[PDB]
């Protein structure tokens, strides 16, 4: 029956359907556009005057459709091409184009993603985002709404991770700001770049400014105290007088993502500081074998499920130590070639990443 | 059934559309084939009371075509070097942007042909970044099935003369992929955000040519240790070691196009570019032992036939702290000297040249 | 290496790779110009 492939041809039809009705809109329109002008000045409600970007600027007609109360004074308009006549009106942007936001909402799924501490992340939620959602009670009672909060744990959970997952209730735009990018020169005037930050903020209203690293490497080397002398604590005090960054009408925030909270310059943590810090260690054993279990949740293999055992070899090591491992028990599976991945893998990476951390420390 | 007159009418129906389309498609062509107008894309989303565009014409003039009425806004995004209807001013056809002066070719080699085996002594590390750069190419369905997706950044520090150039460029061979070289200390341009356009134009190349290998040299020379002085504190180059460590996610997906940051001392960097997604396999280049010298400047001298049975092993034990260079230099010093020494005896005198 | 009898196998691959010919204000170029005469119409030009 050659009338069963009529499905078949059904849908060749509507296949090249769509490419032609394509090609007629390509086709019918054939247009030669409008050019681009501005209105400078309207002069009566006949004739306007209309200037192109690049020079003349013509005595024209306005399209019938439209009205002056549409046109406007000193607004983008599109006149005729030929014949020189408004032909309709658009609305202009400007850019800076440097230095802006660069990471955003969407990805923001990352609240399973985290896997530890949990109860954590919903405490720093439940701290950031009721300002962040409707700040204009706290105008309407008169107090002021928190600033951020302050995370520890130097190498251990991710930081930027929670700082991007918690966003998710928040549908914000988390910054990955560094405090030396942001200080640049060693003087007071370091407050523009914040301006110019915050400004960014601003314009991306809905958005959270996560710190890198403020207190730079916490566990050794040179702290707050020590080089720097009182740079980083001034810098940070701008911030701090920026508190009045209309907060009512601002749904901007910012973590402080510090190593270790031990060099902060405690006049930082009074009220109407930082104020708040949640506190961000080394994973648990139950944190871990559940970082664990997510990391191996995209690695579909034989294995097992043996993820106490691994545990046991593994403890004490960060969140990203342990994506490493995943990725590691990966590059031992690919090296040998092999499609299948055994917890003598795992065991493998395990011992490779401990040993590589023991004689790195 | 209906299928013999459907199909009669299909037939016909596709054909003769078809025909139309490439009638269509000549008569934009020939136009396509004299566009003259610059880009610039001043993007307003004009749904239809679906999109528009502004472009600013070559001759400095704005033409409003409606609708993007060829092309398709998602290939189309607001930039430059998009082919304008010098006469329909229309977005015509997509082409190839500009690499701003500098990075159109920097010195990027097309491909390079030196080979694996006249290099060696670190084989150990040579085969361990093979195994976290040159696999991720050819088998990258390996890694694609596997789920694990490899690593990016390589470090590869050590004393100059350890082979990190050779290796690179053998490494991207074996991929037969597009590489791309920087010239790191150069990279420090007075041009305020210079060193930024050029890195993004740079990751921009070899995102648009092949998973390529981005060889960033002198790391170092890149990225301070951030030991902040009254002399100087690293201000302005920051604002470039932020924007590579900004560019350096962008791969992320398809993992393609690797980085390759050759360095003497690890050291002098934060630890900011060290990151597991970022700059993470950190491979040491040291000075080859006696063996690996006076094989590797057998390997280079392998092409040169004039001492026979010259074992090398007086020249090893003269070798005492020499690179991979210092042991090619001492070779072909010999390889300028043996006219007409010879054996065993024309190879010290090249590092006593230098200083 | 412009007379090219040995260059290719005896020694190695290419004859050295540059030459440096400097000296306090003097004799230098001179012998450059008298290379230049003793070879083949491949003959210099003296750029600043
Ligand atoms: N060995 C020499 N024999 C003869 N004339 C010489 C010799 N060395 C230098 N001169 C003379 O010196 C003058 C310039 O010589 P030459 O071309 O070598 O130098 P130059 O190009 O002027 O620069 P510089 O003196 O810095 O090397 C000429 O008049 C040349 O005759
Ligand atoms: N609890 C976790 N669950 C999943 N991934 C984690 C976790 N902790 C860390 N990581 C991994 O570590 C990487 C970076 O973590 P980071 O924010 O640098 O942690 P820290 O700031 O404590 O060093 C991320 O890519 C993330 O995938
Ligand atoms: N294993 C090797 N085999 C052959 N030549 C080598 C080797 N290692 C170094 N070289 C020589 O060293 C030179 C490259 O020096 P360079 O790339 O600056 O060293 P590094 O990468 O350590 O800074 C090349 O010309 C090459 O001839």
């Amino acid at each position: 029956i050659d009338g069963r492939l009529k499905e078949l041809r059904e849908q060749l039809k509507e296949l090249t359907k769509q490419y032609e009705k394509s090609e007629n809109d390509l086709k019918a329109l054939q247009s030669v556009g409008q050019i681009v002008g501005e209105v400078l000045k309207q002069l009566t409600e006949e004739k306007f005057i209309v200037k192109a970007t690049n020079g003349p600027r013509y005595v024209v007609g306005c399209r019938r459709q439209l009205d002056k109360s549409k046109l406007k004074p000193g607004t983008r308009v599109a006149l005729d091409m030929t014949t020189l006549t408004i032909m309709r009106y658009l609305p202009r942007e400007v850019d800076p184009l440097v230095y802006n936001m660069s990471h955003e909402d969407p990805g923001n799924v990352s609240y399973s993603e985290i896997g530890g501490l949990s109860e954590q992340i919903r405490e720093l939620r439940e701290v950031i985002e009721l300002p962040l959602t409707n700040p204009e009670l706290f105008q309407r009672v008169g107090i002021i709404p928190p600033k951020g909060c302050l995370l520890y744990g130097p190498p251990g959970t991710g930081k930027t991770l929670l700082a991007r997952a918690v966003a998710s209730q928040l549908d914000c735009n988390f910054l990955k700001v560094v405090s030396s990018s942001i200080v640049d020169k060693y003087i007071g005037e370091s407050a523009r770049l914040i301006r110019e930050m915050f400004n960014y903020a601003r314009d991306h209203q809905p958005c959270i400014i996560f710190m890198d690293e403020i207190d730079a490497i916490g566990g050794r080397r040179f702290s707050e105290g020590t080089s720097a002398d009182r740079e980083i604590q001034r810098t940070l005090m701008e911030l701090l007088n920026q508190m009045d960054g209309f907060d009512t009408l601002h749904r901007v925030k910012m973590i402080m993502a510090t190593n270790r909270p031990d060099t902060l310059d405690p006049a930082l943590l009074r009220p109407g500081r930082l104020d708040r810090k949640i506190h961000i260690d080394l994973p648990n054993e139950q944190a871990r074998l559940d970082i664990l279990k997510i990391h191996a949740g995209p690695i579909t293999k034989h294995g097992e499920i043996d993820y106490e055992a691994i545990v046991k070899l593994s403890d004490g090591f960060n969140g990203a130590d342990l994506r490493n491992v995943c990725t590691e028990a990966g590059m031992f599976a690919i090296r040998a070639d092999h499609d299948f991945v055994v917890q003598e893998d795992f065991m493998k990476a395990v011992r490779k990443v401990a040993d590589s951390k023991k004689l790195e420390s | 059934k209906i299928m013999k007159s459907e199909v009669l009418r299909v037939t016909h129906e596709l054909q003769a559309m078809k025909d139309k389309i490439k009638e269509n498609s000549e008569k934009i062509k020939v136009n396509k084939t004299l566009p003259y107008l610059v880009s610039n894309v001043i993007e307003l989303l004009d749904v239809d009371p679906g999109k528009c565009a502004v472009i600013k014409t070559s001759t400095r003039q704005t033409y409003f075509l409606p609708v993007i009425g060829l092309v398709d806004a998602e290939k189309l995004k607001p930039g430059d070097l998009v082919g304008v209807n010098k006469d329909s001013y229309l977005i015509l056809e997509t082409l190839p942007t500009e690499y701003d002066s500098r990075v159109k070719a920097m010195e990027v080699d097309e491909r390079p042909t030196e080979q694996y085996s006249d290099i060696g002594g670190l084989d150990k590390q040579i085969q361990e970044l093979v195994e976290a750069i040159v696999l991720p190419m050819n088998h990258k369905e390996k890694f694609e099935n596997l789920g694990i997706q490899p690593p990016k950044g390589v470090l590869m520090y050590g004393p100059p003369g350890t082979g990190k150039t050779l290796l690179a460029r053998a490494c991207a061979a074996q991929t037969k992929a597009t590489f791309l070289k920087l010239a790191g200390p150069q990279l420090v341009q007075m041009f305020i955000g210079d060193g930024a356009k050029l890195v993004r134009d740079a990751f921009a190349l070899a995102k648009e040519k092949a998973p390529s290998i981005i060889f960033i040299d002198e790391l170092d020379a890149i990225g301070t240790k951030r030991f902040d002085s009254e002399k100087a504190g690293d201000r302005e180059v920051q604002r470039t070691m932020l924007e590579l460590l900004n560019q350096l996610d962008g791969f992320q997906p398809n993992t393609q196009v690797k980085v390759i940051a050759a360095t003497n001392r690890v050291d002098i960097l934060d630890p900011a570019l060290l990151r597991s997604g970022r700059l993470d396999r950190k491979i040491e280049f040291p000075m080859p032992n006696e063996e690996a010298r006076a094989r590797i400047m057998q390997i280079h001298s392998r092409k040169m036939n004039v001492s026979p049975d010259v074992n090398y092993e007086e020249l090893a034990r003269c070798t005492d702290d020499f690179n991979g260079a210092q042991c090619k230099a001492v070779c072909v010093e010999a390889g300028m000297i043996a006219l007409r020494e010879l054996t065993h005896e024309d190879y010290m005198e090249g590092i006593l040249e230098v200083q | 290496p412009l007379l090219h009898p040995e260059r290719f196998v005896n020694l190695g691959i290419e004859p050295p790779k540059g030459v440096l010919l400097f000296g306090p204000p003097g004799t230098g170029k001179t012998l450059c110009a008298r290379a230049v005469a003793n070879r083949t119409d491949a003959c210099f030009i003296r750029v600043i």
